[PDB]
């Protein structure tokens, strides 16, 4: 009587916040972005720029 | 480029929807016939051993 | 002001108008909603930027 999914599931509600991160998919996105922040912050990976 | 541009009607309802959707897509059912053709194949099985 | 009337936010705001029934507001209903705000301002005021 399962239905196994890779990921996590929440009741629908249509009134939920865009910028959610207690959302799995939207806390991984800013998580991402937040580590290239530190990539190119100090220009120590880029010469030749 | 799917998981960041994506948008709901402005004008949506659960229930209006979804109620729109089952009822042509369980008109056209065939889990009735798919089960009695399961007995013939377990049936036929049994028969060769 | 408005927008607080169809949502919930953070801004202290009084409500008078909850008789009249409405509808769960997504982000696209309350994006579409601003929209009309911001453009019956703009012909009050007569502008095109």
């Amino acid at each position: 009587e399962v239905l196994l999914l890779p990921i996590d599931h929440q009741p629908a509600n249509v009134t939920t916040p865009t910028l959610d991160f207690t959302n799995e998919l939207t806390n991984w996105r800013a998580r991402v972005c937040e580590l290239m922040k530190n990539l190119v912050d100090n220009q120590r990976y880029q010469p030749g720029w | 480029v799917a998981l960041l541009s994506g948008k709901y009607p402005p004008d949506l309802v659960t229930n209006v929807w979804y109620a729109d959707a089952i009822y042509p897509m369980y008109a056209d059912t065939e889990v009735f016939s798919n089960l009695q053709r399961d007995m013939i194949t377990c049936e036929a099985v049994q028969t060769l051993v | 002001t408005l927008v607080a009337q169809i949502s919930e936010t953070q801004y202290p705001v009084d409500r008078y108008l909850d008789w009249i029934p409405s509808l769960r507001a997504s982000a696209a209903t309350a994006a579409t909603f601003a929209e009309w705000v911001n453009t019956s301002m703009k012909t009050a005021f007569d502008l095109s930027d």
